[PDB]
């Protein structure tokens, strides 16, 4: 019933931008709260951003490491979430997830706490940081030249 | 009529005192409980200057006790210990058997000086103040009391 | 039970005075009892069924009733809601002659 | 701000059995935790939030307990799409740095299986362009420890070949395991038998698979 | 029930508050002080009664302690009205089928 | 569940909660009786020193009070009026409406001081003392106590 999609993930260098879209659809976009959450390879998950709705004054809030370089906004009319990513370091090349906080959840927190609860998480998107360019696969096959069960491969390679 | 709360296959409603269910079954008094819920679990503000504009002094009215057998724990609880300007105790001291509340994380200590224009200090809501398995419509002086009100219930057993 | 409160806490982190059972020792003895502060049991009861937030709006619709009661009573402290809660429900079943196949007659 | 920390890392049970897992908070915290479930490759799926509160949906195996620092996680009766990697996060203030725990990757245990061994020798296509790649290939083993060791004219070699492990399938639980090896094209060409030689607990013998350079 | 005390007092001599009306003594204007309104009587150790009875006290005060723990009432006079209602709840609380055991028809 | 007594032609038994005897037959209030009997009557001792080693004092602990409506006429009966030595009273006064035990041959009557190190004078093995149709887990100051138990009957 509730689907989220991330786009715009794709290769860039140290030190330039790069700008990532959520598209939302199944729920009241202008009731509930975003949040951009990333899980680098190897250091699980790490929290991004979070922006609030119209009703409770949409203030933004960043990560420590994040302050200064990233971008949070909303467009309520289209259901869409963006975040702008300038200066960024080779420490952000990482799996960028969009999650959302329903105003179903809102009504579960009791004691008024700022701190939100996860609801529903899109597909994600890859971003890539590397002073490298991008470079074509090679594909080649792996000839089955073993009894009455064989095994059969092709090989990507650079 | 007060109302009586019915949990059958996990499930609750409110007995119909017109209506009769011959398959309810109360075979003993220990099925019978009375509960404290917290206001704080409705999502009311905790902070002090919220919660002592919802607590106002009123003469005329005796106070009243009823009891409850079970509470919830609470993350906010309250203390006053007010005076009036010419130094005279705005709240009556704890009768016999009240003791404070017996669960709170933090104990919100209150102390100053007020009008205190009125006999007793009620809550406007209309709420009770949760004592030590007591619950009252007045405030006590220097007791540690939560916000809540009272439900019944009928469990299963 | 529609729960109207503006927010609900779905745990219910309860505490009792009723023994659990299995009482140790003779640690009912007052004397080498527990003080005040440690005679209640705990318990977690989570959100099953919509229960616990209709509880507390339970509750509330309670209030109103129960003020009553107590602005009609001149008692200072009111232990005997219970007791009479259980003497209206066998009222209900039995007051009157219980006539076989009548809608105010549970037999059978 | 916050620290939060679970344990174990990871954890290796059969399928029906009781598990739980423990996440540790380092400020106070009143019931703001919450359980997310995260397959390989896919997104994370929230399964339990506040405290012992199923998500509509989550089966009834799953169950949250625990207030305050310590939390704990059960599942009664292990099933085999359970297979997941589980996290903690608080919700009592604004997320830190720290507000997403580690992870807890579970794992499932089953019978001893033999692997199912395979050679590929390099194609012609790639030795067209001036490397070699050779593929060992051992699939459908359980559990996924085993000792890969390339031989070229019968001498080890080490440091120039990679290992790949694939996530634990969801119908049977059973792993597979890559090991691809990168040479020139003139050392090579230099030598003539090539093996694989693989060690495995469901393996009485360590087995060797060989080849020699354009065989049938 | 067996009696396990050291010893035992087989005689009951029992006082009492319970009514036996004699004259116009029941105003309080004209009725004895706090010391005279008490009835006596004497109860001996009949089929092994009295005894048991001692007992019986002793096993009751424990379960009658953790009562007074639960409750907060200063004073507590609701406990024969108590039992009396759990008696009545035990019989009537649900549906009496006839000729059944936790019937009584 | 606090044990029922059971009475019958000549038989005492326990009412056992989970079974139900429809022969029990319970057509008044009145036959519900609530019974104090003293310790004396099991045999402990009665003299001073035992009688107050089995006393002591504990802090933290509410006082509690259950009624009875008849009780059995002692021996022996207590009144003690305990001060700490600075003079302050270890015991606090009788509640309104706790008269002393009706029916004792004998009042020892004790007098002296002693370090009273608690708020409340408690029962050391979880007996009562009965007063006046009142039993209390605690000892008030000047007021005439019996130790005893409590028995709950229905009466035929
Ligand atoms: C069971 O649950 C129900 C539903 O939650 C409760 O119903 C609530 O009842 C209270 C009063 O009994 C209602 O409170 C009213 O709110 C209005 C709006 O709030 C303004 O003020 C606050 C505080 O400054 C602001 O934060 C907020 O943004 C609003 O601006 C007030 O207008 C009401 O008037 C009060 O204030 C004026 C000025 O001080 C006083 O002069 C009045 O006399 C009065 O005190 C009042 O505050 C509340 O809105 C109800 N809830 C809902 C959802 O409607 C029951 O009370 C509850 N029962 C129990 C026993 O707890
Ligand atoms: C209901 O009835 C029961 C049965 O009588 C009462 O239980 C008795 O409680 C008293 C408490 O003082 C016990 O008396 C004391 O017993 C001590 C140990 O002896 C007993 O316990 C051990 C361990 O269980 C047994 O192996 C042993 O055989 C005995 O049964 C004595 O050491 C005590 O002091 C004695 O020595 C001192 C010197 O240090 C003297 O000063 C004393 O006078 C005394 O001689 C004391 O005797 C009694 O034993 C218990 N009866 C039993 C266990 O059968 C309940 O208290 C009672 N409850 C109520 C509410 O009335």
């Amino acid at each position: 019933e509730v689907q989220l999609v991330e786009s715009g993930g794709g290769l860039v260098k140290p030190g330039g931008s790069l700008r990532l879209s959520c598209a939302a659809s199944g729920f009241t976009f202008s009731n509930a709260w975003m949040s951009w959450v990333r899980q680098a390879p190897g250091k699980g998950l790490e929290w991004v951003g979070r922006i609030k709705s119209k009703t409770d004054g949409g203030t933004i809030d960043y990560a420590a490491p994040v302050k200064g370089r990233f971008t949070i906004s909303r467009d309520d009319s289209k259901n869409t979430v963006y975040l702008q990513m300038t200066s960024l370091k080779t420490e952000d090349t990482a799996v960028y997830y969009c999650t959302t906080y329903t105003e179903d959840m809102r009504y579960f927190d009791w004691l008024l706490r700022g701190g939100e609860t996860f609801d529903y998480w899109g597909q994600g998107t890859l971003v890539t940081v590397s002073s490298a360019s991008t470079k074509g696969p090679s594909v080649f096959p792996l000839a089955p030249s073993s009894g009455g069960t064989a095994a059969l491969g092709c090989l990507v390679k650079d | 009529s007060i109302p009586l709360g019915v949990i059958h296959n996990s499930t609750l409603q409110v007995s119909d005192v017109d209506k009769l269910v011959c398959r309810d079954k109360l075979s003993s008094t220990n099925q019978l409980r009375s509960v404290g819920l917290n206001l704080e679990g409705n999502g009311v503000a905790t902070d002090v200057p919220s919660a002592t504009k919802r607590w106002g002094f009123r003469s005329g009215v005796p106070p009243k006790v009823v009891n409850y057998e079970a509470g919830e724990w609470a993350e906010n609880c309250y203390n006053l210990e007010i005076k009036k300007p010419d130094g005279s105790e705005c709240l009556p001291a704890a009768p016999d058997g009240i003791r404070g509340f017996p669960r709170c994380r933090y104990v919100h200590k209150v102390s100053g000086t007020g009008p205190c224009a009125g006999d007793f200090a009620f809550h406007k809501e209309g709420a009770f103040f949760l004592y030590d398995r007591l619950a009252s419509t007045v405030i006590y002086r220097g007791t540690t009391f939560a916000e809540g009100v009272v439900a019944f219930l009928i469990l299963p057993q | 039970i529609v729960n109207a409160q503006p927010k609900c806490n779905p745990n219910l982190h309860y505490w009792t005075t009723q023994d659990e059972g299995a009482a140790i020792g003779l640690a009912w003895i007052p004397y080498f009892g527990p003080a005040a502060e440690g005679i209640y049991i705990e318990g977690l009861m989570h959100n099953q069924d919509g229960l616990i937030c209709g509880l507390r709006q339970l509750a509330n619709e309670t209030t109103q009733a129960l003020q009553l009661f107590l602005r009609a009573t001149t008692e200072l402290r009111t232990f005997s809601i219970l007791n009479r809660k259980a003497i209206d429900f066998l009222l209900q079943r039995w007051g009157g002659t219980c006539h076989i196949l009548g809608p105010d007659c549970c037999i059978e | 701000d916050i620290r939060l920390t679970q344990s174990p890392s990871s954890l290796s049970a059969s399928v029906g059995d009781r598990v739980t897992i423990t996440c540790r908070a380092s400020h106070y915290i009143s019931t703001y935790l919450n359980w997310y479930q995260q397959k390989p490759g896919k997104a994370p799926k929230l399964l339990i939030y506040a405290a012992s509160n199923l998500q509509s949906g989550v089966p009834s195996r799953f169950s949250g307990s625990g207030f305050g620092t310590d939390f704990s996680l059960t599942i009664s009766s292990l099933q085999p799409e359970d297979f997941a990697t589980y996290h903690c996060q608080q919700s009592y203030s604004t997320p830190g740095r720290y507000t997403f725990g580690q992870g807890t990757k579970v794992e499932i245990k089953r019978t001893v299986a033999a692997p199912s061994v395979f050679i590929f020798p390099p194609s012609d296509e790639q030795l067209k362009s001036g490397t070699a790649s050779v593929v060992c290939l051992l699939n459908n083993f359980y559990p996924r420890e085993a000792k890969v060791q390339w031989k070229v004219d019968n001498a080890l070699q080490s440091g120039n070949s990679q290992e790949s492990v694939t996530e634990q399938d969801s119908k049977d639980s059973t792993y597979s395991l890559s090991s691809t090896l990168t040479l020139s094209k003139a050392d090579y060409e230099k030598h003539k038998v090539y093996a694989c030689e693989v060690t495995h607990q469901g393996l009485r013998s360590p087995v060797t698979k060989s080849f020699n350079r354009g065989e049938c």
